[PDB]
């Protein structure tokens, strides 16, 4: 079990992209060029909203991992703040303190 | 059926050699070190906490594996394995004057699971142009292709090769580059005469 | 003229770890390596020597039972270096109908091995001069009557080269 | 009293290649805790003075970086919590070694690291000049 | 009022481990790192993986020895390998406690594909710092 | 507007490139 | 030959001893693989199809069949540029997406053709 | 700016294999694109969460095989079973609106 239903949303969000990657990227190639003519691209953009909508990255989203809050993550822990703090703050998190300056 | 057994303390000779205790990296057993050590923060009026149980000598990486005396005897074991510098060598000057071209490449060390670190790939490729047999015109044509990657001041010249997958294929791509460089500035062409 | 150069010399990988363990003869006051350190867990007699170390070996065991039970736990890798010796294993037949393949399978594996050249000879398919020298080679690395029956099958059915 | 006899068996081996120049050899520690660093440098310098390896060491300036965080679950935006990571480093800058010295130096070294301290190595080796660069003219 | 790993004050006979006793601000300062590896420092990677990988072996060695854990564990990682240190209450016989250590070593070496060490020290009651 | 002949292959055979 | 692997395993049986110190248990498990090898090359384990700079840097070998002076060898000049300088890919994954590109655009003729330009 | 510089600059990118030749600055994305990973493959994005089927089945099991202790499920599990006692369960699917 995720924890979350949203996770489970979420995961299967990042294998589908992860899977098109390959498609999703050639195509956009086409896409994104100046020089090939519009001709190619008008159907190259058809062949790229033809392409399951949950395999686009922008649906993709950073969720705490282990309590998959949405939003008030940092990055390099992939740890909602609130986790963050409580394994901080029992020093379970190697070389990070509190700041005095 | 409960059982408490003195420490190791208690049979420790006074002058047995340490190394022979901690030959490796170990978590510090406070039953196998004999010097009293007290460590922690004290209460107003007690003192650090005991070498027994204390959880705080255990968070600390311990150098005891590393005492000189195993240093000592470690390196003399390791004298065997190591091959001399060459004499004439000792100055930069003729270290230039024999060897012009430095390789520089990096190699990472962390602790996880995964031995891969991106950067390892980088290799750099610094030759001072004075060493090189280049022409006048061979010369400025080199200066004028390179561009950017040659130092004015200094006359080092720097190649960074990245865009392959192992540092070997990188160092080639580079040494190439080099030769290559080298190749194409003595060639004349048309468009030179314009 | 002035440039010299010496040789590489090229040792094996765990070289340096050997000399290493060159200058550190073994430890007086010190239980045996291989046991838990502390005075609680130290082994006092023979007999405790011997059931803690069972102990501990019956444990690695059921941890490799728990692993080749349920496998896909622990399927997923990280490794880089991969080291193959951390993977489960697989003790089931890769095919099932097809005779060539499940008899040499389930030989690796010894009763599973005689229902596969059972299964084998069933469909008349020929057992050839290699494969009851490996069934023999099971018979006499796994186990009176059944020794004389499948001699009998090896021999009878196929005229095996003596050497096997 | 117990001595175990003849104890030694070392396996090497000289290959007939002309084994690698290092004009100059930087291996950077980076840690959390000054104190590891400081036990790791001394002992660094004593196992390269053993080796008469000839080294220097240098200390580069350390990086602290902070980021803040709410100190609520929920709201109040004006209470905050800051927190640290502090990286200190050495620098061993070794000079004019060889190959085999570097591996071994380097494998004695890199076994003995401590756990919260990570390491860069900078190897700048010598080479003279390729071959069809050499005094050939395309 | 702070309250974030904190252990409040009681009527003044309440036990408290060396560790309790010292709220998060004392940190790198009094008290050190439960855990040590290269992940958090400046230029260094997977410090995600590290976290997770923490958080499981806390969980699953206060599961695997039942009461008889005694502060919360100590995780060295160096090189590859995971040396988990532990002080641990004496209750179960000498027999269960190498099973469990050996069953564990393996299950998490194979787990976690790198080699695990475990390492017991064992104490006869909750060492205790402070009040009591 | 200028298109001039570059040869990889030539280069390529003699430094090791291709 | 099951008895010779027996016979390894016999002699390796009364060969192995339980660990008689740390340096020891570092061998072993060095020569099994679980440890590291040092000094510490990153990229061991992994030496990618053996494969050589040249097959990575140079992909003209794959553009041999393509229009040669068409918009087609702009695109598909930058598309091979791209892959020239792209690490994290293989050989083979490189020339996967070269043939996409082939069999993509071979697919399509016919609006290569009403296009304006005739193309190949 | 010269025809001397422009042939310099062509022989300089045909050498060190960058983009030979002129381009337009929309079109070289496309090189940007196959000169990267594409966002979806980088192992920070596909393998962002830790599997968390495998964890909260494996220790199940290690549960059920009596290795692993789980208090928060033991506490589940007897707070159920006192809520079945008192009368309130979970009702059989199917069974609980119409009836
Ligand atoms: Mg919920
Ligand atoms: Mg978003």
């Amino acid at each position: 079990y995720y924890v979350d239903w949203k996770m489970l949303r979420d995961v299967k969000r990042r294998k589908m992209a992860y899977e098109y990657a390959d498609e999703r990227l050639r195509i956009n190639s086409l896409r994104k060029n100046t020089i090939l003519p519009k001709d190619l691209q008008e159907v190259a953009d058809e062949e790229i909203a033809s392409l399951p909508r949950d395999s686009c990255p922008v649906r993709i989203r950073n969720r705490c991992v282990m309590t998959s809050r949405p939003r008030g993550v940092k990055r390099r822990w992939r740890l909602s703040r609130i986790v963050f703090r409580h394994l901080a703050d029992h020093g379970q998190l190697s070389g990070v303190q509190r700041a005095m300056w | 059926r409960r059982k408490a057994l003195p420490p190791r303390t208690e049979k420790m000779a006074v002058d047995q050699d340490w190394p022979s205790v901690y030959p490796v990296a170990a978590p510090f057993k406070p039953s196998a070190v004999p010097l009293p050590v007290r460590m922690g923060y004290p209460v107003k009026r007690g003192v650090p906490m005991a070498k027994e149980g204390n959880l705080e000598l255990l968070k600390i990486p311990n150098f005891l594996h590393l005492t000189p005396v195993a240093i000592k005897r470690h390196c003399e074991a390791l004298k065997d394995f190591c091959t001399e510098w060459p004499a004439a060598l000792d100055s930069d000057e003729k270290c230039e004057k024999h060897f012009p071209i430095e390789i520089d490449t990096a190699d990472y060390v962390s602790a996880g699971p995964s031995i891969r670190n991106p950067k390892a790939r980088v290799v750099t490729l610094r030759v001072k142009l004075s060493s090189l047999n280049l022409d006048d015109h061979a010369k400025k044509k080199l200066i004028k292709l390179v561009g950017d990657r040659y130092c004015k001041s200094t006359d080092v010249l720097t190649i960074k090769t990245d865009r392959c997958p192992l540092k070997r294929q990188n160092y080639d791509y580079a040494v190439y580059l080099l030769t290559v460089l080298y190749h194409e500035s003595w060639k004349t062409e048309e468009w030179e005469k314009k | 003229e002035e440039v010299v150069i010496p040789k590489k010399k090229t040792w094996d990988k765990v070289a340096i770890l050997q000399a290493l363990a060159s200058t550190v003869h073994r430890d007086s006051t010190a239980a045996p390596y291989v046991f838990q350190d502390d005075p609680y867990l130290i082994p006092t007699s023979s007999v405790e020597s011997h059931s803690f170390l069972l102990a501990k070996k019956s444990g690695e065991n059921a941890a490799k039972f728990i692993i080749n039970s349920y496998p896909k736990y622990f399927q997923k890798d990280i490794a880089e270096p991969h080291i193959p010796c951390l993977m489960p294993e697989y003790f089931e037949p890769q095919i099932e109908d097809v005779s060539e393949a499940a008899l040499q399978e389930r030989i690796k594996l010894x009763x599973x091995x005689x229902x596969x050249x059972x299964x084998x000879x069933x469909x008349x398919x020929x057992x050839x001069x290699x494969x009851x020298x490996x069934x023999x080679x099971x018979x006499x690395x796994x186990x009176t009557w059944r020794t004389k029956n499948n001699a009998e099958r090896i021999f009878a059915l196929m005229p095996e080269k003596n050497a096997h | 009293v117990d001595v175990p006899k003849d104890m030694t068996k070392p396996e090497i081996t000289i290959s007939d290649e002309p084994d690698t120049l290092y004009k100059r050899l930087s291996v950077l520690v980076k840690g959390h805790d000054k104190a590891v660093l400081d036990s790791y440098e001394y002992f660094a310098v004593l196992a390269a003075k053993e080796l008469g390896i000839s080294i220097k060491v240098h200390e580069p300036p350390r990086k602290i970086e902070r980021f803040t965080l709410l100190k609520s679950v929920h709201i109040f935006k004006k209470h905050r919590v800051q927190y640290e990571m502090r990286t200190l480093y050495r620098c061993l800058e070794l000079e004019h070694l060889t190959g085999s010295t570097a591996d071994v130096y380097l494998e004695y070294i890199q076994r003995n690291l401590p756990e919260g301290v990570a390491m860069e190595v900078t190897k700048t080796k010598l080479e003279q000049l390729p071959e069809h660069i050499r005094k050939p003219i395309w | 009022k702070n309250r974030a790993a904190r252990v409040r004050v009681s009527k003044g006979d309440k036990p408290v481990t060396y560790e309790e006793a010292h709220a998060p601000h004392y940190i790198a300062h009094r008290k050190g790192w439960l855990s040590l590896h290269t992940g958090n420092l400046d230029g260094e990677d997977h410090a995600a993986e590290r976290t997770v990988e923490d958080v499981f072996l806390r969980k699953f060695m206060l599961g695997t020895f039942p009461g008889c854990l005694a502060d919360q564990l100590v995780l060295k990682r160096r090189a590859n390998q995971l040396e988990i240190c532990a002080l641990v209450l004496r209750q179960l016989p000498p027999h269960k406690f190498y099973f469990l250590v050996g069953y564990s070593e393996t299950l998490l070496s194979h787990f976690y594909k790198c080699p695990v060490h475990l390492h017991l020290q064992t104490v006869p009651s909750k060492v205790v710092y402070k009040y009591i | 507007a200028a298109a001039a002949a570059a040869a990889a292959a030539a280069a390529a055979a003699a430094a090791a490139a291709a | 030959s099951l008895w010779d692997i027996e016979f390894a395993k016999q002699l390796a049986a009364v060969t192995e001893r339980p660990f008689q110190n740390g340096f020891e248990e570092m061998i072993q498990w060095t020569k099994e693989g679980k440890l590291w090898e040092f000094p510490i090359n990153n990229e061991a384990g992994f030496d990618d199809d053996g494969s050589e700079f040249h097959e990575h840097i140079f992909l003209d070998k794959y553009l041999q069949d393509f229009p040669k002076q068409g918009p087609i060898r702009h695109f598909m000049e930058l598309v091979t540029c791209g892959l020239s300088k792209n690490p994290y890919l293989s050989v083979k994954q490189k020339v996967e997406h070269i043939e996409w590109f082939r069999n993509y655009f071979n697919e399509k003729r016919v609006i290569l053709k009403e296009s304006g330009i005739q193309l190949n | 700016l010269s025809e001397y510089a422009v042939r310099m600059s062509r022989l300089s990118a045909r050498l060190f294999g960058e983009v030979a030749r002129p381009t337009d600055s929309k079109s070289m994305k496309v090189v940007k694109l196959f000169s990267e990973q594409p966002l979806a493959k980088r192992k920070e994005t596909y393998d962002w969460y830790p599997n968390h089927n495998t964890y909260f089945a494996l220790m199940g099991t290690l549960r059920f095989l009596g290795l692993y202790r789980d208090e928060h499920q033991d506490f589940r599990d007897e707070q159920l079973r006192l809520k079945k006692l008192r009368g309130k369960g979970k009702p059989r699917k199917g069974e609980g609106k119409r009836a």
